């Protein structure tokens, strides 16, 4: 039994034509109080995986010695650790999601949501969710928290099913992920406007864009509201 | 303790080519134990008809509660009250008792007398009208007789037909239910004639 | 929340943040919790929203009927009428107020009323969950007979810094500026005081 | 109060009601009767919370006389039914309701007919041919099931209560001290003294 | 704790340890069991180089297991009492998990079990 | 239930989806939600559904009232201070989410309003369990200086987020448009992309199916 | 306090004919108002022509899945290669679930395929593992909806012979499997019209001697 | 669930029904409450349903171990307390089971035991158990005597589950009777309330509470 | 399981035990025999939760016929009550207590004494010329105290007992279908089957 104290908030996510995009804010928050702002929540695992973590940030920490351990344990012994027998964005999914269900069994749960983005060595776009109860979903488009609720309905309009993802690419992909992301600095209480973006493209390969910020933002109509209802002035 | 759920039973209403059908069973329980197999839960009021299901008591209360207000409202009006006047009425009178409800489910049905149409109408313990095309549902095996509903209706069946639909959808649904059921009454109602029947049913 | 109301040379300056939340949902970015019970009588609200609401209509309706009988208000019976409301009330109500003013005998000055409907007549007050985060620096920061350019930069870099820390408080910076020549509304918006 | 039972018959309706009265770990009374005669051809026996049992039962009967003085006339048993149920609907939505179930059995003098009325705390009304309050009926009402019939006489109706008094005696926990039957028919109200 | 497998086989397929333990029973004193038509008699041999003996007091070479039931035997006295209350106890375990006393089969079965487990259990004899 | 309000060039918008739901079950695929207080004032109503039908009857009718007695045309602040301090006094117990709407003498005005009594005013709004999914379109979307066309575009785009995204809402959508100068115009199921497939096969019964035990003639006549 | 538990909806459905059996289940996948998936499959092929879902809390119904094709893989290895008849997948399942009696599987599970004579099988569990051989069976969020409409037309319940008083019921026959799919969609979008959590899409897998084929129908998307 | 089993001149009769529940949703109608352990021994399934069926198999592969051992059936008394220690184990844990273990071998006679989850163990002739035993034991007791004939001992069994599926909400679906004998269990039949009820009526001339 | 009383006299005790096993509302048998035999002069009854009065019981009973059969020797009943006190102050402080009061009625053979001792669940031991558990010492202790002599016969204790069974039948609520005699004395145990 726990409870989350420093947190983390949305991850979104959505498949394109040849790869996946993911994001997520550099907040850590403690409860009300937006505590740290250089968290980066999106962590890599080889040059072609990222996993994006909410929910408490001890935790998350926890998860990151994990990974990155998973990777030393995987070169032992093997040659072919930077080829064949390479970490894959499913091993890692299938790692993390059987440690999520373990610790919810033992009433002891790593308090997180978290999003495995990645490509396949066949050149599949892998992109998969996992949280606290070991609860597993795949989807074009994927998000944690509020993004769940505000950024999904956005990322559904460019890929709504399957068939839509050849069609998607990464210009428009980027776009939407972007713009989900400035909704819900609009609207998400705990929630930060810098932020970080991972794509990983079956060609091009993992990049990794740091200190970005949300902007073109609409407040001037601001100005024009007052009051409540009756109020002039 | 749920009031909703002591006594038990349903009624289900369907519209059809220029008719309408309202369907109860007859059970009356305390819980586990089945106390009467006569208790009846459709009423009229001239050519409305009125179902409810729920608390028992308040079943009861509500019958003598519109029986009275309607019998007034006869003769003041000089005329029997209609199904769209009815359906407002009953709103009005539950929604009165909102913080202190009445603990039913209660459904009109009838034609209207002047301009032929058949109308059906549902509400919730406090008075949300919930108007419908083709079926109202109600009581304790409410999800059953949704889904009986939703898969056997179709529009524009002739009252021998519609009798069939309503039936079926009644009996399957009671059956899939502890408290609801031992026995079973289909109104069809047309614009100037109304059969009542009684359906044989698994007495369990 | 994040609200406060400043005293200075020629008057005084209200000044709020412009988020509404429900849980961590924004449901309003761009609230205005500056509000005209009287002329040059207004109110910072915070708290909630409905209590704050029905107590200022409450109050404006007051002043409205005291202007109609006895002539203009002063600032400390408007704080009065709010503190009869919050105090009387109490139980039933969560709402803090900030009165702030401008007599032309008595100048600027601003009346805060917490929780419980107590009445503390101060030189600046500030209030609402954002507060708490800027006590040191307004404390150090504050001077009294401030111009009206020095008073804005205190509020604007005080609510920033609420704003930045306080996860309830964001959005547009509102002020209401009261003085002898009349009624003034300024706004500032994310993109300059983000980076103050 | 526990055991209240009620077999309309023919020509008459028979009430059963056990006789205990027992507070915490003593039976305080052992030949309690648990009615009150509304009217000469009307009998209500009672069950529930105690205080609230008698005090309802006498409220009603007090009532019902005052109808039969005012107007001369004899209320049927319906009449008389739905007077109580609608007491009892009223009782359920009060500060503090009456705890109160109750049989009505009577014989309608118009009609010629006997009527049996099961009637709970909440103003649930029943017309019965036999019926039961408490957990009696977990045993009578199966029971009745399957020995009853409509056209029995009142002799045949006492011993088809002499059978549920003896499955109650068999299988109830407590010890509810027998019944006192009452019969209501054409000639009025009597008690059997030998049950 | 003591594992040390002391009941082994030989290169002639012998379990001396177990085979030594029937010369320990041929040292002991003789017993008879012979079976009637209607009962079941059991003599016993006691040495004789044992006067100024207590005999009220000294434990009895027949034992009751049950009540319907008793055990002798020839070997080692202080291991008789091992087996001797095992079955004691295996006989008031049957009559309150069967609701019936041991069958005579039964309670040999259970004994022999006890005997043949400690010819292939580490650290025992 | 998903509702929204959009302000534009010469008047106001709202809309709303048509779902009404009892626990996870469908009740009522096809109800109004859109509700006339006056001629030219509108109310778009999520919560529950008894207390937004009947505080919104209420005080349209009070407020026709109030227009007989005063020889004018009623004014949304009138509806939006009469419904706040209705629902102020009861504390939140009375249900409704409203967004309100509406054109009169002082011009266009949007408000919402919750249970407890508090108002909001907005160039768009939206309430409702699908309101996330509805403001992510708006935020998304939404500029100054919208036209009527546009407007209704927004609106029910903001309600169609709500409808695919929201399990609370789904099946129609209905619009309201309140421009000055003209006839507010209702517009009841102004999408239908949730038309039922045909099924794959009639139950209709065999005339004889069920087993009945008796049959009689019911007299409603006097 | 934690909780380690949760509802991800859905509905699955199994019927079985004479020498062949369904299992159907639609593939959206939520969790309170929240559509986490519109195709998330759990109706699974385990081998041996065995096609198995467990319907309530994914988590625990993956698990499950997981175990049981695992216990299947391991049937192999130790009984040189048999196959794991369906009465015998049954009782398997049985202690799996009965295994966390007291910390449950928060599942409606069901099992389709062939029993040994070559005919149509359809077992259930509840999440202790109380199971049962049935020609009919649906599960999960909308099973109170879909359950009676089965009886009905699959087993014909309440159904009589016309013209005979009631006294002669109508006889059971098996079902074809056009029969049986029309039944399975019928079904589905009827609980797509009135269940929340039912929608998005509808797989089937059908079980013939032959082997396991598939098939895929869309379902509303509100 | 309503169950019971009666001793009498001719053995013993077991009836069930059939009926299994989920509050108030009737989940099936064709649940079998009556498991045969072996061909002298019956075992009867009232409360948690799988608690009951996953014991009272695994009551049988304990049974059958007996026989293996000792090359003897195992007695009515012995397999019943098998597993009244089995539950008293799990007593607190929350097992809901009540059972009877009903059977005939040559030193014990006929025998009937009830057994239940709290760990009562009880030797009787007559048993009603579950949610409608009540109304079972109304019918039952009222018509019983020992010298009943296989015949009308049957049909009191039937009747009086048809009593208790009729009355009670939790009961119904089917009556499933078993006749035990001195060569062992014997199957009479599965009866469908839906026409057994009907059936009863029109015959007998009982339940006329019921509209006919 | 409710009514368990004992009786020691001037050459014997007696115990008497309810026959009645009820649960919820249902007599499931009114035949029980609550006692065991632990030795062929002590003899102990029992009641408290279901299960485990049995289980303990019989618990005990093996136990002691385990040390007859190992030393060839009957325990007395101070010993015995000693053990058995013993078992249930284990019991209490265990992760489940045996919730399981107890009467050990028996004949020291070699004082030529007749021994009665109350045990309750908590393990509290005391020796006594008469004991009762449960709510039957509420009406049976005044009345021992009354009528009890310490040299009465066998004959006068059963007389006694009568006396008691009649006052609980008048006065207790729950039927508890009559009582199981028993006397312990210096030939052993005998059961009395007409009362
Ligand atoms: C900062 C944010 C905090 O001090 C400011 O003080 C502002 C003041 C401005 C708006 C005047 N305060 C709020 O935004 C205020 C915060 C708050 C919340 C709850 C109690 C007191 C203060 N927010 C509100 O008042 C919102 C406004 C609505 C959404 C337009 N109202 C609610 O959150 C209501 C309040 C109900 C209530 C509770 C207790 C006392 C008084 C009122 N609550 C909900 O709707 C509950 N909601 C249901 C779904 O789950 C999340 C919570
Ligand atoms: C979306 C769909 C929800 O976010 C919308 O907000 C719509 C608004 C429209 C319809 C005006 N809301 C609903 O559909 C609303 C959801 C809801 C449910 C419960 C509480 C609050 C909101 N549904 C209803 O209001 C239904 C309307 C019926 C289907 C006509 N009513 C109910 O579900 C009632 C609730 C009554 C109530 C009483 C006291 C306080 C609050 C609500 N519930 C029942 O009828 C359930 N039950 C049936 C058995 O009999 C006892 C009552
Ligand atoms: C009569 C019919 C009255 O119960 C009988 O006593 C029968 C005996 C037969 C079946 C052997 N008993 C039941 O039907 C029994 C009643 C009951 C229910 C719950 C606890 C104890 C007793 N019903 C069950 O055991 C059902 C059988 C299913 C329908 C096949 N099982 C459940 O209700 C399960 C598991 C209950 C459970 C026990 C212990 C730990 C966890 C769970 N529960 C569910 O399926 C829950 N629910 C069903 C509705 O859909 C959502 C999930
Ligand atoms: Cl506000
Ligand atoms: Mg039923
Ligand atoms: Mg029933
Ligand atoms: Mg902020
Ligand atoms: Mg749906």
């Amino acid at each position: 039994t726990q409870q989350p104290i420093v947190t983390g908030t949305s991850v979104i996510s959505m498949k394109y034509d040849n790869g996946v995009i993911i994001a997520a804010d550099n907040l850590g928050s403690y409860g009300s109080l937006l505590r740290f702002n250089g968290v980066e929540r999106l962590i890599p695992v080889g040059d072609n995986t990222v996993v994006g973590i909410s929910g408490d940030i001890s935790d998350m920490q926890h998860i990151e010695r994990l990974l990155k351990d998973l990777v030393t344990e995987n070169a032992y012994d093997n040659p072919l650790a930077d080829a064949e027998e390479a970490l894959e964005p499913s091993y890692i999914f299938e790692y993390l999601a059987t440690v999520m269900y373990q610790r919810r069994s033992k009433m002891n749960p790593l308090w997180n949501a978290i999003i495995v983005a990645g490509v396949q060595s066949n050149g599949d776009q892998f992109l998969r969710y996992v949280n606290l109860l070991g609860v597993t979903y795949s989807s074009p488009t994927l998000a944690t928290g509020f993004g769940a609720h505000m950024a999904n309905p956005l990322l559904r309009k460019v890929v709504d099913r399957e068939s839509d993802i050849p069609k998607t690419t990464v210009q428009v992909a980027e776009e939407a992920i972007v713009n989900a992301m400035r909704v819900l600095y609009y609207r998400d209480a705990r929630s930060s406007r810098n932020f970080s973006l991972a794509i990983i493209d079956k060609n091009t390969g993992l990049t990794f864009k740091k200190n970005l910020q949300v902007e073109n933002m609409k407040w001037d109509f601001a100005k024009d509201i007052k009051g409540y209802g009756t109020q002039k002035i | 303790s749920d009031p909703s759920s002591i006594n038990g039973g349903i009624v289900v209403a369907m519209t059809g080519k220029d008719c309408v059908a309202i369907a109860c069973d007859l059970r009356l329980g305390s819980q586990s134990l089945g106390v009467s197999n006569k208790f009846e839960k459709i009423f009229h009021y001239g050519h409305v008809f009125l179902g409810i299901t729920g608390l028992a008591t308040d079943v009861t209360t509500l019958n003598e509660m519109f029986r009275y207000k309607t019998n007034l409202y006869k003769l003041k009006e000089e005329r029997a009250i209609e199904p769209e006047t009815f359906t407002q009425l009953v709103s009005s009178s539950l929604y009165e008792r909102r913080f202190g409800p009445y603990f039913v489910g209660p459904v009109v049905a009838g034609i209207n007398s002047k301009s032929g149409k058949p109308f059906i109408a549902g509400f919730d313990l406090i008075g949300c009208i919930d108007e419908a095309k083709d079926f109202i549902v109600s009581g304790t095996a409410s999800d059953q007789l949704f889904g009986m509903c939703e898969s056997l209706y179709e529009p524009n069946l002739e009252p021998e037909d519609l009798f069939e639909t309503i039936s079926q959808a009644l009996l399957n649904a009671a059956d899939r239910d502890a408290l609801s059921g031992w026995g079973a009454v289909v109104y069809i109602i047309k614009k100037d004639e109304v059969v009542k029947r009684y359906l044989k049913m698994r007495q369990d | 929340t994040s609200i406060m109301a400043v005293t200075f040379k020629d008057g005084v300056i209200l000044g709020a943040d412009s988020r509404t939340t429900t849980g961590a949902y924004i449901a309003n970015r761009v609230t205005d919790k500056l509000t005209r019970v009287h002329d040059k009588i207004w109110c910072c609200r915070s708290g909630s929203a409905a209590d704050t609401q029905a107590i200022a209509d409450i109050v404006q309706y007051h002043l409205e009927l005291y202007t109609s009988q006895y002539g203009t208000p002063s600032t400390e019976t408007a704080a009065s009428v709010f503190k009869e409301l919050c105090y009387e009330n109490k139980d039933n109500l969560t709402a803090g107020i900030i009165v702030a003013g401008y007599d032309d005998k008595n100048k600027g000055e601003v009346y805060t009323i917490p929780l419980g409907g107590s009445v503390h007549k101060l030189p600046y007050a500030i209030a609402g969950s954002g507060s708490t985060f800027i006590y040191g620096y307004c404390d150090k920061n504050f001077r009294e007979n401030m111009s009206k350019e020095e008073t804005v930069d205190f509020i604007k870099h005080s609510l920033s810094q609420a704003i930045k820390w306080d996860g309830s408080s964001g959005g547009v910076i509102r002020m209401v500026v009261l003085t002898a020549a009349g009624v003034e509304r300024l706004i500032f918006y994310p993109d300059e005081y983000e980076q103050l | 109060m526990d055991i209240i039972l009620g077999i309309r018959v023919q020509d008459s309706v028979i009430l059963a009601s056990s006789k205990a009265v027992t507070r915490g770990i003593s039976v305080l009374k052992d030949s309690d009767d648990k009615t009150r005669q509304l009217s000469p051809h009307t009998l209500m026996s009672f069950a529930g919370e105690a205080g609230d049992t008698v005090q309802f039962a006498e409220y009603i009967q007090a009532n019902i006389q005052l109808y039969s003085i005012r107007e001369d006339y004899e209320l049927s048993p319906q009449a008389v039914s739905s007077f109580v149920r609608q007491e009892l609907a009223k009782s359920i939505r009060s500060r503090r309701p009456y705890q109160v179930n109750v049989l009505i059995g009577g014989y309608d003098k118009k009609k010629n007919k006997p009527e049996l009325y099961q009637i709970d705390y909440l103003g649930t009304k029943v017309e019965l041919p036999y019926g039961a309050h408490g957990y009696s009926g977990f045993y009578t009402f199966s029971l009745l099931d399957h020995h009853y019939r409509p056209d029995m006489t009142t002799e045949e109706g006492l011993d088809l209560l002499k059978l549920c008094v003896q499955e109650l005696e068999k299988r109830m926990p407590m010890d509810f001290k027998g019944v006192i039957v009452k019969i209501v028919d054409k000639d009025g109200i009597r008690q059997v003294d030998d049950f | 704790g003591y594992d040390r497998a002391l009941s082994i086989f030989s290169p002639d397929g012998h379990i001396f340890q177990v085979e030594y333990a029937l010369e320990a029973v041929k040292r002991g004193t003789c017993a008879v069991g012979v079976k009637g038509k209607n009962c079941v008699v059991l003599g016993c041999e006691r040495r004789s180089t044992l006067k100024l003996q207590d005999t009220r007091i000294t434990p009895s070479k027949v034992s009751k297991i049950d009540s319907h039931v008793v055990l002798s035997f020839s070997g080692l006295n202080a291991d008789s009492r091992i087996l001797i209350e095992k079955a004691r106890v295996e006989a008031q375990s049957h009559r309150l998990t069967l609701e019936d006393p041991v069958t005579v089969e039964y309670l040999t079965r259970y004994v022999a079990g006890v005997q043949q487990r400690y010819t292939q259990s580490g650290g025992v004899r | 239930t998903t509702i929204v309000g959009v302000k534009f060039n010469n008047g106001v918008v709202i809309a709303a989806d048509t779902r009404s739901t009892q626990g996870p079950i469908v009740a009522d695929k096809n109800c109004a939600k859109l509700h006339r207080i006056s001629p030219k004032i509108w109310c778009a109503g999520a919560g529950t559904a008894a207390d937004t039908e009947a505080v919104t009857q209420l005080i349209g009718s009070n407020i026709e009232l109030h227009s007989l007695y005063t020889s004018r045309e009623p004014r949304v602040v009138s509806a939006l201070q009469m419904l706040k301090q209705h629902l102020f006094k009861y504390q939140g117990h009375i249900g409704a989410y409203l967004i309100v709407a509406g054109v009169d003498p002082t011009g266009s005005h949007l408000f919402s309003i919750h249970a407890h009594g508090s108002t909001d005013v907005g160039y768009y709004l939206s309430l409702g369990s699908g309101s996330l999914a509805a403001m992510a379109v708006l935020e998304s979307h939404w500029k100054q200086d919208l036209t009527k066309e546009e407007a209704i575009k927004l609106a029910s785009d903001a309600i169609q987020a709500g409808i695919w995204n929201d399990l609370g809402s789904g099946s129609n959508v209905d619009v309201c448009v309140m421009e000055i100068g003209k006839d507010a115009e209702y517009l009841r199921n102004y999408l239908t992309p949730n038309v039922r497939e045909e099924k794959q096969k009639s139950y209709k019964f065999p005339r004889g199916t069920t087993a009945v035990l008796k049959e009689s003639i019911v007299n409603i006549c006097d | 306090q934690f909780n380690p538990y949760g509802d991800n909806g859905g509905t699955i459905l199994g019927i079985a004919g004479e020498d062949f059996a369904v299992l159907a289940g639609d593939t959206r996948n939520i969790t309170d108002y929240s559509i986490n998936s519109r195709y998330e499959p759990k109706v699974f092929d385990c081998g041996d022509n065995i096609v198995m879902s467990a319907n309530g809390f994914a988590a625990d119904g993956d698990a499950l899945v997981k175990r049981f094709k695992n216990s299947v893989k391991w049937y192999h290895f130790d009984h040189n290669d048999k196959k794991l008849s369906i009465n015998s997948a049954a009782r398997n399942i049985q202690h799996l679930l009965y295994g966390k009696r007291f910390f449950p599987y928060y599942v409606h599970t069901i099992i389709a395929g062939l029993d040994e004579d070559g005919k149509g099988a359809v077992y259930s569990f509840d999440p202790v593992g109380s199971y049962e051989r049935e020609q009919c069976r649906a599960g999960g969020a909308a099973a109170s909806l879909i359950m009676p409409f089965l009886d009905n037309q699959v087993n014909f319940k309440n159904q009589y012979e016309p013209g005979t008083n009631g006294k002669v019921k109508k006889p059971l026959k098996y079902l074809s499997v056009e029969e049986v799919i029309k039944l399975v969609r019928d079904s589905f979008t009827s609980a797509t019209e009135r269940h929340i959590q039912v929608g998005d899409g509808l797989e089937i897998l059908i079980v013939t001697k032959d082997g396991v084929r598939k098939e895929f129908y869309e379902l509303k998307r509100d | 669930t309503t169950t019971l089993a009666f001793r009498f001149q001719g053995g013993i009769i077991v009836a069930v029904d059939s009926r299994a529940t989920a509050g108030n949703w009737v989940a099936s109608q064709t649940v079998k409450k009556v498991i045969e352990i072996n061909p002298f021994l019956l075992g009867t399934t009232a409360g948690g349903a799988a608690d009951c069926q996953f014991w009272e198999t695994w009551l049988g592969s304990q049974c059958r171990l007996h026989e293996l051992r000792e090359k003897e059936r195992i007695s009515v008394a012995a397999a019943s307390k098998i597993l009244s220690n089995l539950v008293y184990q799990y007593k607190g844990a929350g097992l809901s089971m009540g059972t009877m273990i009903c059977g005939y071998t040559r030193k014990e006679g006929p025998t009937i035991y009830y057994v239940d989850s709290d760990g009562t163990r009880l030797k009787g002739d007559i048993f009603c158990v579950g949610s409608g035993q009540t109304f079972a034991y109304g019918v039952l007791d009222s018509n019983y005597k020992w010298d009943l004939s296989v015949e009308d001992a049957l049909y009191l069994g039937k009747r009086s589950i048809l009593a208790a599926a009729h009355r009670d909400a939790y009961s119904g679906g089917s009556v499933n009777l078993y006749h035990v004998t001195e060569d062992g269990w014997i199957y009479h039949g599965n009866h469908d309330v839906g026409e057994l009820f009907w059936k009863v009526k029109e015959e007998e001339g009982s339940f006329n509470n019921v509209i006919g």
